[PDB]
């Protein structure tokens, strides 16, 4: 498929930015996620990142640590998240949805497997959170076999060599964490989205002004369940709030 | 790209956040550099010698072999500043950090061993360190946090996770991530990405060295097998080294066993584990099958990192080394009969490596063979443990 | 009649009842035998050698002593086998015990440190051990008693006269009086009758001997002065011995003040005593008025002998060693500072020796001096007894 | 004076050996001991051997231990048993009296000192404990000065040339603890006094008929004190039997 193709496509027929949450499948039970993954679709938010609860999610803050905390506490499985994933496509046929994992999980009955499973749930991208682009061979390969997007982190100080191996390697988007904006474009990278720290408004029209397809809201999203786990109905209205905010500060 | 293999076989490579590759690079960089500074090696040597004690004795056992074919030698590490072969890599680590210009040590540590290694030489060396530890691990070994204060150091629990080894494995990495320009992370066993199992096997390789110079002294000939514990691997692979293109001499490798293998409960992932990637390396990991790391259980808190270094399984894989696992009791007893038998109390993880050996000669009593077991730790740290068992036992 | 002067100078002597004598002179003989045995030296220094760990470190301290015109070295006693001094001397009387056929062995211990090297030395050397220790002090002492019965030695607690340390070396003499014939009294210190002030310095000696050696080696002179701490004797008469000839070097012991001199409480008898008749010796003794032996006072169990060796007394009394004490917090900031400076727990006994050497060091900070304190053992031991105080006093 | 001299030369006029109890100086209390004292000699003690309580008799085995922790208990101090020794002495003009000690209380304040006031209260001799032959000199000097015996103990092994120490140095008796008893009268030693063990009449007859001048009860007497320290009439009254049976052993 060409979700993020063609919804770069359409944000940029209307001088657009994206806006893309991020929510722990399962996150804070599998029947309450599914409801603030609809609420956050029907809010706005123009693909989703999806995390599929680890063990051991060394490349996560405090916040999404609470979230897969919060998800095994539910009992949430790889197996039940792919079965949402099902359920959420099934629903929803053309937002982008790409998973945000980490190497064991797709590596843990084989690369090609995992990738071939995306591709049946209706996945669009993975970004392997501890597989940098030096380790990404057989995850970018199995990803492109599968029609799925092998999706890149660009770190602040990306020296040249790296921004060229991510703008080659990459697809969908490229997550970014003015020249490297500018760089990432000139390599034909993949859009690049803005990531970390976004969790305002002004942050959301800042990025698209510096020259980002858009933003990625990493985990203000997961705040705010962490905030109302106390009352699911308040958690979805400002759930719906925030991304209404976000995405609106996304137009031209 | 790298300047040396980050890979044993299909076993290693780098899986960290593309933001962390940098300062790998970076410490394998410094350390290639430092392997080649006759300056590095002597100031290396001077602390380990006159600072931690090194030469470390290597001492015959003839009151446990007596009536066998079986000669056993323990290579004492026990006796090393510290009570741990700990000790030696991190004071060529803190010495990198220096190398580099960095000022801060960060540190993980399960039994609080390692933790107090890297307080120590941070406490040597004037550098500021911090240390996580899992609060379950805190917990449990507050004799080793205190000692980590009195040095200086920031002792810092982590309740994440399982509040064990492997969480605090993962603040370590977190924290590392963004401050690796000022902070050195100074990893404490093999494994990790690379270039952590080379380094660790590199500063730890003089146990190997020590032990082969002092065998041939004393019997003319190198031993028939070299035997140690096998948690992270860094003792283990600091003995082996050495002895690796010298084909004839056995290398094995004790993983706990805990309460046995068929229970599920021990801590050997790599002759009982599967294939896994976590804390950036690929490796035997203790998983369920869905893939989320588990912890590793054992009667000593020294052998709780639950994979293993790449080496150890890449030696493995080719038949080099032989691994091998001792059950919580059979440790038990190599301590009981090491401490009436030679005065000698050795650390629990130790006592798994001397179980083995125990196991060797009795086993087949009139077999002539030459052991050497790593003893890695002193056990006064376990008395308490070792008490309890007994006495609860009746 | 005697092999060699029972005395050092009008201390010493042998005030045992007669029955013990043919014991003392026995153990004389074997002890000037063994001596004058090739044989027995080269299995003594083996065992020194490849189970103790000897040679020990000799450790610079330039983080302590920066800005100042003090150089520091530590002798490293505190990486011997047993993690103090106490290991040395224990080996060369049970090479002695063996070699006048004895197959037991009998000792007294008060903070428990010569109880585990008399248990380790007789596993070793296959002696059948029994320990007496002052029920106030196995009491105290739970962790060192255990580990002297994991060795397989019979730990006797003494419930006589003030439970301590004096009251287990009367009842050690009361055994040997009706067992020498096949027991041999392991005695701790250099003290108690002749020959064991004699034996216990010599099967020490090695201490300074390698500490002039490793001094020569690192800065091409003697040292200006050595320091250790004085509970008995031993450790410092052993750091002492080598350099008794060479009168350009200081010998500084150093006493416990405990809660100061003035307070009473302290276990300083060599200045602040008075001399008595007592273990089977003349020499400076903690006693009343009317001349009953008292205890002596300490934060550190193991500067507990209410007396010292006659040969302290003696090089007191010539003029050619200066006694001085340290109290209970002037160790205790010892204690810490080496800890964070350097990376090296010391026992509480020779944080005194040290306390005293950074005392010298801070008054006259330009005056250029080369120092070596005896680290008579680690303190790893002392941490809960440090712990609770820091923590009493907020 | 000469009471052990006088003493001897009756009992061999009546072909009798002596019977010499021991017992610690103010135990259990300064005035039973004095009562205990006083019972001993009624029963027909024919000396006594008496101790003062030190710190720690690492020459003594548990009951005399006790004897001392008890005496301590009660706050006898030296001073006061010497107080104790002239009441005693003001009471029996000729039985002989001698002091086992431990060295510290006797060169504690000056040796000479303490011989000079063991002749004052009228002591008629000292056995120090710890004091062997080879470290006595200043001792027995001190005590021939001061018209005291210095008593010697000569052990089971004593090889010929203690005997002959002991014969030369020793006064008053010498503390035994055939062959032996042969050789010291041979060299023309004290009168020896059988010790240790003596705690029945037949071992006081035995001791006589082996040649020795008589015995001495080493604990047998502190063991009856200990047993009856609930009723000290009975304890007396045990004292006072045990005694006079030991003593007419002694009769020829
Ligand atoms: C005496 C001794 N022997 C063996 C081991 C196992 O590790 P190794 O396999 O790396 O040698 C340890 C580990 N200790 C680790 C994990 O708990 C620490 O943080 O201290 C040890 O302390
Ligand atoms: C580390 C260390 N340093 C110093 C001393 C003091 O004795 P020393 O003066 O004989 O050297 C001791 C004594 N220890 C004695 C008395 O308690 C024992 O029985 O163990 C010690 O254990
Ligand atoms: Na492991
Ligand atoms: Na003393």
């Amino acid at each position: 498929m060409e979700r993020y193709e063609n919804l770069f496509a359409q944000l940029n027929d209307r001088r657009e930015g994206a806006f893309v949450p991020f929510v722990t499948l399962g996150d804070p039970g599998i029947e309450q996620s599914l409801k603030i993954i609809d609420t956050l679709i029907d809010a706005g938010a123009d693909a989703l990142e999806l995390g599929v609860p680890f063990s051991d999610p060394l490349a996560d803050g405090p916040t999404i640590q609470n979230a897969n905390l919060r998800a095994f506490a539910a009992g949430v499985t790889p197996a039940q998240c792919f079965e949402m994933l099902a359920i959420i496509r099934e629903k929803h046929p053309t937002i982008p949805i790409g998973l945000l994992m980490y190497a064991n999980l797709v590596f843990n009955n084989g690369i090609d497997a995992f990738y071939a499973r995306c591709e049946q749930v209706g996945v669009d991208s993975v970004l392997v959170a501890d597989v940098p682009v030096e380790e990404s061979a057989p995850f970018r390969q199995a990803a492109l076999r599968h029609n799925i997007a092998p999706i890149f982190i660009c770190p602040p100080n990306a020296d040249d060599d790296l921004l060229r191996q991510v703008a080659s390697y990459g697809r969908g988007y490229t997550y970014l964490l003015h020249h490297l904006i500018e760089k990432l474009k000139e390599y034909h990278a993949a859009p690049a989205l803005q990531g970390f720290g976004i969790s305002s408004p002004e942050q959301v029209s800042a990025a698209v002004r510096a020259g980002a397809a858009g933003a990625i809201s990493g985990s203000a999203i997961v705040k705010i369940i962490e905030k109302n786990l106390a009352s699911p109905k308040q958690m979805l209205a400002e759930l719906r709030s925030f991304v209404s905010a976000m995405k609106a500060a996304s137009r031209a | 790209t790298t300047l040396l293999n980050p890979y044993f076989g299909e076993f290693g490579g780098m899986y960290v956040p593309q933001i962390l590759m940098p300062a790998l690079n970076q410490l394998e960089e410094a350390f290639v550099s430092a392997q080649k500074d006759p300056e590095f090696q002597a100031q290396f040597a001077d602390l380990l010698k006159n600072y931690a004690g090194r030469p470390t004795a290597l001492t015959k056992c003839q009151n446990i072999t007596a009536g066998t074919r079986t000669t056993l030698y323990l290579k004492r590490e026990d006796l090393l500043h510290g009570g741990a072969h700990k000790t030696n890599q991190v004071l060529g680590q803190a010495l990198l950090a220096k190398r580099m210009g960095k000022s801060e040590i960060i540190a993980e540590t399960g039994a609080g061993q390692h933790g107090v290694a890297s307080a120590l030489a941070s406490a040597l060396l004037g550098l500021k360190c911090r240390i996580y530890m899992g609060a379950k691990d805190v917990e449990r070994q507050s004799p080793n946090v205190f000692r980590m204060r009195l040095m200086g150091a920031e002792v810092i629990p982590v309740h994440s996770g399982s509040a064990t080894l492997k969480d605090a494995c993962n603040e370590a990495l977190r924290d590392w991530s963004g401050s690796y320009e000022t902070a050195h992370y100074m990893l404490g066993t093999a494994a990790g990405p690379h270039p952590y199992p080379t380094i660790v096997r590199e500063f730890q390789r003089m146990i190997g060295e020590e032990t082969k110079a002092q065998i041939l002294d004393k019997e003319g000939r190198l031993p028939d097998a070299v035997i140690a514990c096998v948690g992270g691997g860094s003792n283990a692979i600091g003995m082996f080294a050495d002895f690796i293109n010298d084909t004839s001499v056995g290398l094995i490798g004790v993983e706990p066993g805990g309460h046995g293998i068929e229970t599920g409960e021990h801590g050997a992932p790599l002759k009982h584990g599967r294939v896994g990637i976590y804390f950036g390396m690929k490796a035997p990991m203790m998983q369920t099958a869905d893939g989320q790391i588990e912890e590793s259980y054992s009667i000593s808190a020294g052998l709780d990192f639950p994979s293993v270094g790449p080496q150890h399984a890449y030696l493995n894989s080719i038949g080099r080394a032989d691994y091998v696992s001792i059950t919580d009791d059979e440790a038990l007893e190599a301590f009981k009969t090491l401490c009436r038998h030679e005065g000698i109390i050795p650390a629990l993880e130790s006592s798994h490596a001397l179980a083995h050996a125990l196991k060797m000669m009795r086993e087949q009593p009139e077999k002539e063979q030459l052991l050497v077991v790593n003893l890695s730790g002193r056990g006064d740290k376990d008395i308490f443990t070792v008490h309890d068992i007994l006495k609860a036992r009746g």
